[PDB]
DNA sequence: ATCGATCGATCGATTTTTTTTTTTTT
DNA sequence: TCGATCGATCGAT
């Protein structure tokens, strides 16, 4: 046609006429980027469609499949002859979308929002595995011998290789195309509700491209498409019509984005290198650590670390070693430190909701045996195995029922799970990463007198916990004046890096370098355990262990990491050194000096 | 057979299907021995062969036919992306002589076929000639392709007198001393004497272990490797003093699905036998002394036993 | 309901409702509704014909869903808005009389006699916060706690029976009246839908609303020490059935304590006369205790309330201010934008080190957030942005007044 | 003599539910 | 035992 041949041809002259990003646009250099890595899941950009044509607004909801059909076209007669030696992986393309001016919460969509342009979220509750289908209109005509050729509706025309004959036929189970299939079933948040009632619902269908993505008990983006199931047996009726509802997948957005994520600008990528070799940036982790709070440097670049680092380092068949580290900070009911944690969240990849008192760490509807009786009868063991390669956030250690801060004494080392009460016994890993900011008994906090008399945590717990810190307050003027200060002006903002890449040089950091070790000094390390030991038996000295001496180096690399310097000199194991000699005098006497006198020769 | 390569179940779609594959999974348990069979003296059409009408078709099943039918399993393994997620798994098939070629709880290689039975329709696979696995040896654990050679070198290495203490360094080429400890967590492998006599005393064969201490010496780390290396299975705490009567909501019976069970040959280890309770502890009070794990709950009485042998750690206070 | 007889059962109707008609009805309603009743499309033995056994159905197609309905506010002038305070003829007046502090706090309170010093801090709850705009440093809180501790029965409840009939949104009851429920919806375990279904309770029914509660003291601690957290990162998560549950409480409190044996002898300290768990007695920023004593002036003084109670031709006492207009011009007050730019926002470092000069001789700075939300909330009361420093004196003698309350 | 409507002999298609034993939490 | 299928048949045209 004259009109409806420009659709495909304006997409061509789209992507290569619109520009951004100061020349190579793009589209230009997207769907080859795709190409390479066999992926077949290109995606538009609307507000750049209405940079460009704001056109394809009005011409898209009077039948969108026909849209993106004309869509899949371009990208074949693109790629498939751009590329002809394409046509061997899997032959076939769509398109998605990812930018809707709207989102439409649930309880909002009727018989006006029918088959058309859509945009929702929700999460993902109990529903089906994964199935194929069919594709293709196929049979085998059973009179003459012959297949009737190639073809929710039916086809079944006369005209076939048996003298355009045999009504009758029969069927393969080979020669006819398939497609991957999966069923979800879409909730609404409990925060965004009617404050206290039953939720709503719908069903959704993804499709083959979209499959092992979801989960149970997830956050969601879907820009989706309103279904009809055109007939529930329309007859003698209800009080209704037994009609139903769905919504058809055209492309997600997951809201927490666990892998290596974002795409890259043409230049604004390489910020890494633009500052990330100089020296005094090692103390830029705290400038964007917290901008919170006056004082309190040392935990939080002792946080910042810990948020920084992964490693496995599987030996051959020992066991997996460990590359995510205990923290706390059990200090006093006062200081500014539940807020610390909030950033983290905020700001990590991959985290959880809790706080004291969750299970008896039995966890929710864990141990269920396996029938299609009571509609799947879920499983699941707490949360850990909910975030692994993540983190938990706790908080009021010393406020939980002791029989479940039991239970989850055993990921920390072994990072693993192991279970049995049921008819199965599967297991599992838990390696993920705690933290916790809790409060001690005797209502504030001792003087420097000693850990163990001052909160009920036992010995074989706190030497699985290796990083210790401590929020001790006492009285100055002058600091109060400060902070003070610095409060008032912190309710000033009426109307030196940011958030924005942090993110983005932990993921960076976390996933590609991957660093090592080599012969520099370790005999040292021998002595200043032994030093430890020695000088602490019987006064706080129960935590004293090997993993608190595994967490040094690997603390060392975690500093090198931070550089991404690969390897390391004296410099970061003196570092970290020197943060434990100080946090291990920070948690002994008011005599708080003896490893003072004993250190000042190393330092 | 070959030697390929192995995949994962997760790239088992649409386009592998009725085509040939190799995997390499694990297993939970499978069918029993019902039947099939080849032809006889599925459509089976109208026409009689006065009237006789419309599809009057007597077997004849003394003309008929048998082969075997088993239904094997498979669950994947554990470092293909399981983190965020729990590890699917899936049945199978099998034909004439590879029934008690596989019990549950092994390594598999695979060799099969991914085609369906009736656009929403269903999965399944067989097996296209079934190999094994050599995780170091895998699937070395009932039968023998193991050869004159192997026995060879087996009864060298029995009669040179320097094989104990070669032994007692043999599980940690990364931890240093505690062999003492370690003089008898290899023989609690090995076991003894089963010896029934003519009046009961069916007495106690294997042995079983204990151990308890502070933290920091390597306890984890020392059973995770005797569960690594004939066959064994690991829980620690939580978990059952009940055992399995459920019900197929197909048909409504109590069937028994039965996994002390599952060490009957093998072995189980065991950590915090303190930090579980009670009520789970006196079906395990009895088995390791007699194995004749019993049950009484609704009308059976199918005392059943298993040979297993066990292994404890624990953690004191203070 | 209204319609209650005896004998049979509550005989059910089925009942539907068009478009526009669906989701503005709502659970815990009555209706007034058209009578449409309709024919509609096993034991019905009777005869059979052709040339069926029905049952009994009904449609009806208006609502008046009335007793659920306040509206919020929208003298007919000019103003901001349509009708959000087109009483400017009036509220120009309320916003610069000089004695209005005084004026609105009689004004509330006339069939009661007791303390004058929660009947002018009181409003404090009702009153703003902050709405400031900021960034994505964290949540900024705008209300807060109160407490009541008090002698038996000197009227310790009727200042929060009413002040729930007061506002909206705002509804009150214990969580006693039912389990464990209060924080966390009904815990089920039996199968109707998927069976684990715990997505509300009866706290967090009052969201941007208060909800407060008696007997304060004689409550598990398995609500309260939730609460420990609940109130300041308001932010509430559990397990054992939660599909990870993220909730969220915004809202403020008023607490209803009783002593240990029933009186206030100085014998011990507050924290022992309470003799409790102990750090939740920091963020409660005010508690204005109620004393009982023993002398007939008063008590005559209440009997000569009930004097004008009863004699049923003017039975109270004359005001000044009427309420309505006082709730309007309360609710004009918040959406301000308020401003700091003075001197005592300046000069409050040594406010707080004179507090602490004080406190020299518990502690910090979880009281200095009340102390700048307290009399930012004294400004909104002016109707004015551009916070002032008097406010702030007012706010330091009320902060002074609350601890030296809690002073031996 | 052509053709549509009605009759009637010919064909194939439907018929499984109430207790129990473990399990998490008050 | 119930239903549409299909083929035959009887007046109109
Ligand atoms: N030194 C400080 N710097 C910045 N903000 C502070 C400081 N002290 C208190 N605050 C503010 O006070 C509020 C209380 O936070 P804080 O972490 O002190 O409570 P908390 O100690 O966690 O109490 P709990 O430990 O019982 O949960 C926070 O909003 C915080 O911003
Ligand atoms: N004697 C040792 N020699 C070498 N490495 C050791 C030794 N003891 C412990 N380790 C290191 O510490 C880890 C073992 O700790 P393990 O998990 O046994 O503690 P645990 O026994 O589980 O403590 P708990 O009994 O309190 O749980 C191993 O990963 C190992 O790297
Ligand atoms: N100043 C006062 N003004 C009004 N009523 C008062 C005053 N002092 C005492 N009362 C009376 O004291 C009673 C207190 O009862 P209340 O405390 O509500 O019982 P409970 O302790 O069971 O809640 C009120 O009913 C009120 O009549």
């Amino acid at each position: 046609l004259g009109p409806r041949t420009e659709i495909a041809n304006r997409f061509q002259s789209f992507l290569r006429t619109f520009v951004d990003e100061r020349g190579a646009y793009t589209y230009r250099d997207r769907i080859r980027r795709m190409c390479e890595q066999n992926m077949s899941s290109f995606v538009v950009s609307y507000t750049d469609l209405a940079n460009k044509e704001h056109v394809l607004a009005y011409f898209l909801p009077e039948a969108p499949f026909q849209m993106l059909e004309i869509f899949d076209k371009v990208a074949k007669d693109m790629v498939l002859s751009i590329f002809p030696t394409y046509e061997r992986v899997t032959t076939e393309i769509h398109v998605r979308i990812s930018e809707l001016p709207l989102i439409e919460e649930l309880r909002t969509f009727r018989k006006l929002h029918l088959n058309q342009l859509v945009r929702t979220l929700g999460v993902v509750t109990a529903t089906t595995g994964v199935l194929p289908q069919l594709s293709v209109i196929k049979y085998d005509c059973v009179k003459c011998g012959y297949v009737l050729g190639p073809f929710n509706t039916e086809i079944k025309p006369g005209s076939c290789p048996e003298c355009q004959s045999t009504g009758p036929f029969s069927i393969n189970m080979e020669q006819t195309l398939y497609r991957n299939y999966q069923k979800i079933t879409l909730q609404e948040s409990p925060g965004r509700i009617p404050a206290g009632r039953i939720p709503r619902s719908k069903d959704v269908i993804l499709l083959a491209d979209l499959c092992d993505q979801c989960k149970p008990g997830d956050e969601l983006e879907v820009t989706g498409i309103y279904t009809n199931n055109y007939d529930g047996s329309l007859n003698t009726d209800q009080g209704f019509p037994v009609f139903a509802t769905v919504i058809i997948a055209n492309h997600v957005v997951v809201k927490d984005s666990k892998q290596v994520v974002q795409s890259l600008t043409d230049e604004d990528i390489a910020t890494i290198q633009k500052l990330s070799k100089d020296p005094r940036i090692v103390e830029r982790v705290v400038a964007s650590m917290a901008p919170s709070i006056y004082g309190h440097d040392y935990i939080k670049r002792a946080l910042a670390l810990a948020l920084f680092g992964g490693e496995s380092k599987n030996p051959g068949e020992k066991h997996k070693v460990r590359g995510d580290i205990n923290l706390l900070i059990c200090g006093d009911p006062g200081t500014a430190k539940s807020q610390f944690l909030k950033y983290t969240e905020k700001v990590a990849p991959r985290a959880v909701f809790t706080t004291g008192q969750g299970a008896s760490a039995v966890g929710l509807t864990a141990y269920v045996r396996r029938n299609p009786v009571s509609r799947e009868w879920t499983l699941e063991a707490g949360a850990l195995v909910l975030a692994d390669q993540g983190v938990c956030l706790i908080d009021e250690f010393d406020k939980m029922n002791d029989q479940d801060r039991t239970s989850i004494h055993e990921a920390m080392e072994q990072q693993s799970i192991s279970i049995s009460k049921a008819g199965i016994v599967t297991s599992l890993q838990a390696r993920c990463t705690v933290i916790a900011a809790a409060n001690p008994i005797g209502g504030r906090y001792d003087p420097s007198m000693t850990f163990s008399e001052n909160v009920n945590l036992s010995e074989p717990i706190l030497s699985r916990f290796d990083v210790l810190c401590v929020v001790k307050d006492e009285f100055d003027p002058m600091q109060d004046q400060q902070l003070a200060k610095f409060v008032v002006h912190s309710h000033m903002k009426h109307h030196e890096i940011p958030q924005d890449l942090l993110r983005q040089y932990i993921v960076y950091a976390k996933e590609n370098i991957r660093p090592k070790l080599t012969n520099i000094d370790e005999d040292k390390i021998a002595k200043m355990y032994a030093q430890l030991r020695q000088e602490s038996f019987a006064t706080g000295s129960l935590p004293i262990t090997v993993r608190h001496i595994e967490s040094v180096i690997r603390m060392s690399e975690a500093h090198a990491r931070m550089h991404l310097r690969e390897n390391v000199m004296e410099a970061d194991v003196s570092m970290a050194i020197r943060m434990m000699l100080e946090s291990f005098i920070e948690a002994q006497k008011f005599s708080v000096m003896k490893k003072m006198r004993s250190t000042f020769q190393k330092y | 057979s070959s030697n390929a390569n192995p995949t994962n179940i997760r790239q088992l779609k649409s386009d592998c299907v009725s085509k040939l594959v190799k995997i390499a999974g694990i297993i939970v348990a499978a069918s029993g021995i019902s039947a099939k069979a080849t032809r006889m003296s599925y459509a089976l059409p109208r026409k009689c062969n006065p009237k006789c009408p419309l599809d009057p078709f007597f077997i004849m099943p003394d003309k008929c036919k048998c082969v075997d039918f088993q239904t094997l399993k498979l669950q994947e393994l554990p470092d293909f992306v399981p983190q965020g997620e729990i590890p699917r798994h899936l049945q199978l098939f099998c034909d004439r002589s590879l029934c008690e070629r596989v019990v549950p709880g092994n390594r598999v290689l695979i060799q099969g076929i991914y085609s369906i039975r009736k656009g929403v329709r269903a999965p399944y696979m067989r097996v296209v000639g079934i190999t094994v696995d050599s995780e170091g040896a895998g699937a070395i654990s009932r039968y023998s392709n193991i050869t004159s050679d192997e026995e060879e070198h087996f009864r060298r290495m029995a009669a040179s007198g320097d094989i104990y203490e070669r032994l007692s360094q043999s599980l940690a080429p990364s931890i240093f001393g505690s062999r003492d400890i370690k003089k008898a967590i290899t023989c609690m492998l090995f076991g003894g004497s089963r010896k029934r006599l003519p009046d009961g005393l069916c007495r106690r064969g294997d042995i079983n272990v204990l151990l308890l201490g502070d933290p920091g010496t390597a306890k984890s780390q020392l059973l995770k490797f005797v569960e690594k290396v004939p066959i064994a299975v690991y829980t620690s705490g939580k978990g059952g003093l009940t055992a399995s009567v459920m019900k197929d909501p197909q048909t409504r019976n109590f069937v028994m699905e039965g996994a002390m069970v599952l060490a009957d040959g093998g072995v189980v280890c065991i950590d915090e036998f303190d930090k579980m309770r009670e009520d789970d502890r006196v079906a395990i009070h009895e088995a390791m002394e007699q194995q004749t794990i019993s049950i009484a709950k609704a009308g059976i009485t199918t005392t059943l036993n298993s040979r297993c042998s066990v292994l404890a750690a624990a953690n004191s206070i203070f | 309901q209204a319609e209650l007889p005896r004998g049979c059962i509550p005989r059910a109707v089925e009942i539907i409702l068009r478009s526009e008609l669906v989701e503005t009805v709502q659970a815990g309603d009555r209706y007034d509704f058209t009578g449409t009743l309709i024919v509609v499309p096993l034991a019905g033995v009777g005869t059979r014909a052709e040339n069926l056994n029905y049952r009994m159905a009904f449609l009806a197609c208006s609502v008046q869903a009335t007793t659920a309905r306040f509206g919020g506010t929208d003298t007919a002038e000019d103003m901001k808005k349509q009708m959000t305070d087109a009483e400017w003829h009036k509220i120009y007046e309320m916003s610069k009389d000089r004695n209005l502090y005084q004026n609105l706090i009689s004004s509330l309170f006339p069939s009661i006699y007791g303390n004058d010093e929660v009947k002018r801090g009181i409003l404090l709850q009702q009153f703003g916060g902050v709405a400031k705009t900021t960034t994505e440093k964290t949540s900024l809180r705008g209300d807060i706690n109160v407490c009541i501790v008090g002698d038996p029965s000197t009227a310790k409840s009727q200042f929060l029976k009413q002040v729930s009939d007061f506002s909206p949104r705002a509804i009150y009851t214990s969580g006693k009246a039912s389990s464990a429920a209060g924080l966390t919806a009904a815990v089920v375990r039996d199968e109707e839908s998927f069976d684990f279904v715990i997505e509300a309770g009866a706290l967090m029914l009052a969201d941007n609303g208060i909800c407060c509660i008696d007997e304060f003291d004689k409550m598990d601690q398995r609500d309260q020490v939730a609460i420990h957290e609940a109130m300041e990162q308001q932010t509430i998560s559990i397990a054992r059935a939660g599909v990870r549950a993220t909730l969220n409480a915004r809202t403020s409190i008023l607490a209803a304590a009783n002593p240990i044996n029933g009186r206030y002898d100085r014998s011990k300290s507050l924290q022992q006369n309470i003799q409790l768990s102990a750090p939740i007695m920091s963020r409660f920023d005010l508690f204005f205790i109620l004393v009982d004593e023993c002398n007939e002036v008063v008590d005559y003084a209440i009997a000569r309330k009930i004097v004008d109670l009863h004699s049923n031709i003017e039975e109270s006492v004359e005001r000044a201010y009427t309420r309505e207009e006082v709730l309007r011009y309360v609710t004009f007050a918040r959406q301000f934008k308020p401003v700091i730019s003075q001197e005592a926002g300046h000069m409050l470092v040594e406010n707080y080190g004179h507090l602490r000069q004080r406190d020299t001789g518990r502690i910090t700075v979880r009281q200095l957030e009340s102390m700048i939300r307290l009399s930012e909330a004294m400004a909104k009361l002016e109707c004015s942005n551009r916070v002032l420093e008097r406010h702030v004196k007012e706010a330091f003698r009320l902060l002074n007044k609350s601890i030296i309350r809690v002073e031996q």
